[PDB]
């Protein structure tokens, strides 16, 4: 037909390995993106997976036919002899392309050399999450590219006016996390084999404390409160009171590890720690009450007789206080 | 064997005025519900290919609108020549029609 | 025209070379010079007993076959052209699974300078193998090291270099790894002796010290806790036997 | 079906037919029941799942195609290849809930204009499943339903055909996990009360011993599910019974 | 957990090519492995398997053989991760049949015809298998024809039964759960004034 | 070294020499060391491993291949690999047993009337270990013993050349992970021998902890090895420490 002469025409003489004006100024790359999922968020890693359809435009030259048709729309068995930019993700610890049942990708040259070509890609990205506030944090944790070999001389990217566009945002795999909007930028970075033109997107993620609350907040309460009905026993049952406070750290104990393997093996204090940490304090110093009322009950009565009514009502208004100022302190930064 | 109830059995209209037919399946069929007009003496032809789809060589004034299992064919500015019977069939198995609806002047 | 020149000037580059054979194949050794631009430091794994790093890793030699003279500019071409030219057999001797990138094409670089300097790039993420000495863990220090050698050609063939000697890598101080925390790094040029010949070897080794953030807040508090929980058993009369012993089995249980 | 990643597995004989004008031929054979090397010198559609994540195209021992050509044009062109599709999950009443697992596949890179897709049987008819294929144990697969739709994207409009897989969860497994030890733990915080109240230490321990077990339960029983943000019917019944046996001790410790 | 089994086998295939015939010399010819991308070879396939390969080390461990009549032998050292879903409601005094399903995908009944060469010998090696945890108390070799909506396929069927050991399972847990169970009736043997002690002996077996 | 799949892990340089007469000649240089793309234009041997499960010959950067000729013939092909073998053991005496873990290579395809192996030193001083190359965390490499023999297959008579690595399992790690806190248990058992009589709930619940710290102790100790049929020798001392733990119980039962 005459797309099989166009075809032919256009890729002969034709060389793949040099970009559109070789020598006369640099190419000037527009891209589009399309998130269809931001997926599982893990801080274990410090990473997150993204599904995008990655779409670049840009001019050549050599690819200019005249005909009565206006565009040739192709599947990916020509992007392979054409010249195509070497875009990379910067902040990539894996990516890989699609390839079922055809290699997802796809070329469109237009009537006067333009050239869009639009490609699926999964990205597991990286991102280092400053885990303070955790788990009432906020992160914005970017995703960046810029081409390999071609520095700011040769190949210049430039984001559109429709640039990034998200899909559903329900059908995203965000357990812990939610979307609340995003930005663009481009910079140029000094490398060692020159400066490169760099693009920047920003997702902003806030984490919605449903899971470790029910975890951990309610449960570690629970305990304290179990603790704290050691006040209403009769002071004379002193095995029942031992037995108590003591089964009662055990299970501090147990939540408390059972709860830290969700957060990577960072060396600060988060706000998930400081709380399970007076939690136990807080069981800590109810057992070393009892004993020392137990120590005293046998010195002298006339300080132990008003000691555990004293507790009574001390243990939960300092409990409640700390829970008052750790909330209001944690929930205004 | 999907049975499709279509209402109402009978119906009238003036000229210029907005009309909505209804066909209900009793299984699910996804989008693969069509409607044929019939004019007496003739074949039937068919209108709305899909759940909302007009075939080609149909004015703008028909629209379908589909569903799982409720299905509607809405008319605008209706002129002389909507004067017919109207059948709606499902497709997602062996296809099974509707009784149809004839529309009258009054 | 100005394509047209390129055109030509790289038709005549690669037409009748010979990617069998190194520049100087009977004369002097080619020298190689190395940068390592290091992208991130994955996962120390203890486990494992390796890391994995992400690094910009490049080479640059001097072929005086692909020299050229008609333009004055640099050439930067598509990567493809690297299975073309002749491109020097190094090898991680310690590296356990490594891969080149390959999004959105295979992540590397090729630049040809008129006076024959060959500049090729890769983009690799090595998982390599280092053993930890964990009898000081966690208060303890890792020698981690990543090996550089030539396979194939000896050290009458081919000589390896740091370009730079101190600023060869980058990217060193602006690794945040969640666990440890590097003290230094060095850079080492040696030559090892195998039954075949002897080869250049370079050498990157950093010092990794692990904090005690965590394992303070996660073992050492909780142990005195609950040995202070058994020392309240003291303040327990000797009469309720049930008390102290249940008190201090638990400790134990815990 | 792996709940924990929002996704499962299937594997198929994919098969898709088109007639090329451009394949004619006149010979003995009335069809040419030709190699897997064939179908990469011709054209061949790009269908590629919507909503696949990491699928497989298997190689082994040769690469499982099927390119078959008959003499009047049309080809039959089947693979078999292994989908690992995304299914979103809505876990509110987990574990007595119900999901339709989709299956979206159309054409990359050809519009609504140049290439369509349609079932070649009856829609009812078109994706079977076999007796005997069922790798399920969590699950079970009530049926399928398809349907097929336009997707309007930045380079036009693209057929799309979707697949519904219907599954309800087996509860066998949560009963003897959690529920029933959940229930057994209840009555043995209930147990207590029957206990004279001469014996402190005795009903202390029962109190104490069962909400440890509860609490060890209600974290055994969390790290099954995926970390959601909400509530489930499990978590649920997990928070009442800890509400009735910690009633229980605070009852012990009034009395 | 995964409902599979993975097994490396010494596959080889036989046929007859008169295309490749030879008379000038009179020996058999073992080429090297890369010819057999050259040569027609049937597209066998695992219908159960999830995950398989040839070995590639140090090179694709295939074999290419000739023979001056025609005939071509073509074996592969293949590890593949076959499928088998089992019946765990006697476990782990269970017996399971696992079976690796061998079928052709693209020649039907009227291009190829698949036999086990010998019928019953043709599988060899699986009184020397040892299992940390199951015996291979019997195997057995099926030829078929399945009948898909394409065509009819020839089929093989190498099913083996496998029985479970149960030793672990009696040290692991069956051991520990008698004991607590006799350990438990010692509650009966403190007298019923002694509530404590009774009541932290049954708490503790229930929790144990 | 892993235990749970019966395997280890290898990495070499395999060197392999023979002697080509169609790749001779002569020129300026006496030796051509060529590259690794020079080497899939030739023949070379076709060797595998017999035990082998996944190996891997690494790429990176280049494939680490070496190729040299001599002008009379003579090639020598090395390659750069990481082989992970099969190691069956028997865990009778675990953990104080020591092993032998085979490495069998041999040619595919090519029988003892075309291919032949041999060492290329003394036997003794062919397979070479390096001093710093040791990734052994668990076991202590003695020495190396190498073999050759012929097999027989199914596809006729077979070389193989056999390698033996001999390990001995290092017991410090099993002591403070079972056998201490096994002998702690049973002392603390013995402590309850020095309480009176006149105090039952404290002799009862040491009983019963001791007894449940054993249960424990048995079933995080049995995870190590694999699921093997057979009692090992961590096994005995459990079922022995375990007999004394509830038999301190039952004498204070009898008391
Ligand atoms: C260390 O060693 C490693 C092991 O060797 C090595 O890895 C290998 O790297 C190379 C180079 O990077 C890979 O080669 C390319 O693969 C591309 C596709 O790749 C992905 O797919 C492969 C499997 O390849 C199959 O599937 C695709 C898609 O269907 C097919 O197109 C392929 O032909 C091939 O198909 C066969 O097998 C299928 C089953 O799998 C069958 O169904 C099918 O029928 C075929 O039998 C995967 O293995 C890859 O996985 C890897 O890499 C990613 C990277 O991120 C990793 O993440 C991942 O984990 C894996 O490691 C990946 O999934 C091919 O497209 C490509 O072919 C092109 O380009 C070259 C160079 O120009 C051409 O010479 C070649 O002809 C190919 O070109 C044509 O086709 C493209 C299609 O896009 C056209 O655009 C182009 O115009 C051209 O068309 C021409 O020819 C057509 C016919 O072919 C014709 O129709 C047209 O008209 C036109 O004429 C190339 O083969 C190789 O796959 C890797 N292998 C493995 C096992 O990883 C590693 O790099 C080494 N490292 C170092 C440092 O040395
Ligand atoms: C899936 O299986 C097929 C067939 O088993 C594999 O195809 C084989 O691929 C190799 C690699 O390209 C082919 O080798 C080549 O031959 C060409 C000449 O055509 C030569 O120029 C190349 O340098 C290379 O030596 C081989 O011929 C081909 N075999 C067949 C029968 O087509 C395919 O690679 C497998 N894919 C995966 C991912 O395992
Ligand atoms: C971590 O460990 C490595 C390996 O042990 C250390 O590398 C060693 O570095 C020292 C000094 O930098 C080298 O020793 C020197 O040898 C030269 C000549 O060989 C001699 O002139 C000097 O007097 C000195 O003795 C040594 O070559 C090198 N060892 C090897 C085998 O590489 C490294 O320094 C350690 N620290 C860090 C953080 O890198
Ligand atoms: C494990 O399970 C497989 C799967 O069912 C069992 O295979 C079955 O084996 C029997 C006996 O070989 C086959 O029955 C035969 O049918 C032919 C019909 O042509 C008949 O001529 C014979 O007299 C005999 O009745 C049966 O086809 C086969 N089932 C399938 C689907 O392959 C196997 O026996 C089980 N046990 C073991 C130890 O593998
Ligand atoms: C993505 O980038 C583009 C340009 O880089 C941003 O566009 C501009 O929007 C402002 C108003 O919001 C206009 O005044 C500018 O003229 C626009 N730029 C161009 C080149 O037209 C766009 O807002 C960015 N999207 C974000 C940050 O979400
Ligand atoms: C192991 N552990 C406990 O036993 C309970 N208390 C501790 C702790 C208690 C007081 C001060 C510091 C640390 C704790 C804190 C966390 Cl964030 C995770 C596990 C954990
Ligand atoms: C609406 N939309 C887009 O605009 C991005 N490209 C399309 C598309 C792109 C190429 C072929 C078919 C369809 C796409 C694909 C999915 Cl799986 C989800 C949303 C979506
Ligand atoms: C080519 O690269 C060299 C090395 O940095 C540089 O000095 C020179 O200016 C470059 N040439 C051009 C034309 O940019
Ligand atoms: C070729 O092989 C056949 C059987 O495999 C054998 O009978 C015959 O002797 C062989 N030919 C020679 C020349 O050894």
């Amino acid at each position: 037909g005459d797309v099989t002469v166009i075809l032919n025409n256009l890729l002969e003489g034709y060389d793949n390995k040099l970009r559109p004006d070789i020598g006369v100024k640099p190419t000037l790359i527009h891209t589009d993106m399309y998130v269809n999922s931001i997926g599982p968020v893990n801080a274990i890693n410090m990473e997150y997976t993204i599904d995008i359809f990655f779409a670049q435009t840009w001019y050549d030259r050599r690819l200019k036919f005249n005909s009565t048709i206006k565009v040739l729309r192709l599947n990916s068995n020509m992007v392979g002899k054409i010249w195509i930019p070497d875009t990379f993700f910067r902040n990539s610890k894996k990516a890989d392309a699609h390839w079922i049942t055809t290699p997802n990708r796809m070329l469109r040259i237009w009537n006067d050399g333009r050239v869009l070509y639009t490609l699926r890609l999964t990205i597991d990205a990286e991102c280092q999450l400053q885990l303070h506030n955790f788990p009432m944090d906020e992160h914005s944790c970017p995703l960046e590219f810029s081409s390999y070999g071609y520095p700011r001389e040769e190949i210049v990217y430039q984001w559109k006016r429709s640039s990034v566009e998200v899909g559903d945002t329900r059908s995203w795999r965000l357990y812990q996390f939610s979307f609340v909007g995003l930005r663009n930028t481009t910079e140029v970075v000094k490398t060692t084999s020159g400066d490169y033109v760099v693009m920047s997107v920003y997702f902003d993620l806030s984490r919605r404390m449903g899971y470790f609350t029910i975890q951990t907040y309610i449960p570690c309460t629970l305990i304290v409160v179990l603790s704290w009905v050691s006040f209403w026993i009769n002071k004379d049952a002193v095995p029942a009171r031992t037995s108590l406070g003591i089964t009662t750290v055990l299970t501090m104990t147990t939540l408390s590890t059972i709860a830290r393997k969700s957060l990577p093996k960072v060396s600060y204090v988060t706000a998930m720690d400081l709380f399970v940490s007076v939690c136990f304090i807080f069981v800590f110093s109810a057992l070393v009450e009892y004993g020392t009322l137990h120590y005293f009950v046998s010195s002298q009565p006339a300080r132990a007789a008003k000691m555990d009514s004293y507790a009574r009502i001390f243990f939960p208004t300092a409990f409640c206080l700390f829970n008052l100022v750790y909330w209001v302190s944690y929930l205004y930064l | 064997n999907i049975v499709m109830t279509q209402s109402p059995k009978s119906m009238s209209m003036s000229v210029g005025e907005r009309v909505t037919l209804s066909c209900k399946a009793s299984e699910y069929v996804g989008t693969y519900v069509s409607w044929y007009q019939q004019k007496p003496e003739q074949s039937p032809k068919l209108l709305i290919y899909g759940a909302s789809n007009r075939y080609t060589g149909v004015p703008d004034r028909f629209t379908g609108s589909g569903s799982a299992t409720d299905f509607t064919l809405t008319i605008g500015s209706v002129q002389a020549e909507d004067l017919a019977d109207y059948h709606c069939g499902q497709s997602y198995s062996y296809p099974t029609f509707g009784a149809g609806t004839k529309l009258e002047l009054k | 025209s100005n394509m047209s020149l390129v055109k030509e000037t790289v038709d005549r580059l690669l037409k009748g070379y010979d990617i069998r054979l190194r520049p100087d194949f009977g004369g002097p050794p080619v020298a190689v010079g190395m940068n390592i631009d290091i992208a991130s430091i994955d996962m120390v794994s203890e486990v494992n007993m390796d890391y994995t790093l992400t690094m910009y890793f490049q080479q640059a030699w001097r072929d005086k076959r692909l020299s050229y003279n008609v333009i004055p500019l640099n050439l930067t071409l598509d990567n493809r052209v690297a299975d073309q030219l002749w491109v020097p057999d190094t090898y991680f001797l310690n590296d356990k699974k490594s891969f080149v990138h390959g999004v959105t094409v295979k992540n590397r670089m090729i630049r040809l300078h008129p006076d024959g300097t060959v500049l090729y790039g890769l983009r690799i993420t090595t998982t390599a193998a280092c053993m930890m000495d964990l009898r000081r863990y966690p208060l303890d220090e890792q020698n981690c090291t990543l090996e550089i050698e030539s396979y194939g050609y000896t050290t009458d063939d081919i000589e390896f270099y740091w370009r730079g000697d101190d600023n060869a890598v980058t990217g060193v101080t602006k690794i945040e790894l969640p666990q440890f925390s590097i003290v230094d790094y060095k850079l080492i040029t040696k030559k090892v002796v195998f039954s075949t010949g002897s080869y250049p070897r370079l050498s990157l080794s950093f010092k990794l010290k692990r904090n005690i953030g965590y394992f303070i807040l996660q073992t050492y508090m909780p142990s005195i806790l609950i040995t202070i929980l058994s020392w309240v058993s003291f303040w327990i009369n000797y009469d309720a036997s049930a008390a102290r012993v249940a008190l201090g089995i638990t400790t134990v249980l815990t | 079906v792996s709940d924990h990643d929002m996704e499962y597995t299937i594997d198929v004989f994919f098969r898709q037919s088109w007639k090329d004008e451009r394949l004619k031929f006149k010979g003995p054979m009335t069809v040419l029941r030709l190699n897997n090397l064939m179908a990469s010198k011709i054209w061949t559609p790009d269908t590629f799942f919507h909503n696949g994540k990491k699928s497989v195209a298997h190689n082994m021992t040769m690469p499982n195609k099927l390119l078959r050509i008959t003499e009047d044009g049309t080809l039959l062109y089947t693979m078999r290849l292994t989908v690992r599709a995304e299914c979103p999950m809505h876990l509110e009443d987990f574990p007595m809930d119900a999901h339709a697992c989709p299956l979206k596949f159309g054409s990359y890179a050809y519009t609504r204009a140049e290439v369509v897709y349609e079932w070649t049987r009856e829609p009812a008819r078109s994706v079977v499943v076999a007796e005997d294929g069922s790798r399920l144990n969590q699950y079970d697969l009530l049926g399928q339903t398809v349907d097929s739709g336009i997707v309007q994207s930045s380079t036009g409009e693209y057929v799309v055909m979707t697949t519904h897989f219907h599954l309800k969860r087996k509860i066998g497994y949560f009963v003897i996990q959690t529920y029933l030890p959940c229930i057994m733990t209840v009555i043995l915080s209930q147990v207590s009360f029957w206990l004279n109240r001469e014996s402190v230490p005795a009903r202390t321990v029962f109190g104490v011993t069962t909400v440890l077990t509860m609490t060890t339960l209600s974290i055994s029983a969390r790290n099954s599910l995926p970390k959601v943000a909400y509530a489930t019917a499990m978590d649920w019944f997990i928070a009442v019974c800890y509400a009735f046996v910690f009633s229980a001790l605070i009852e012990f410790a009034t009395v």
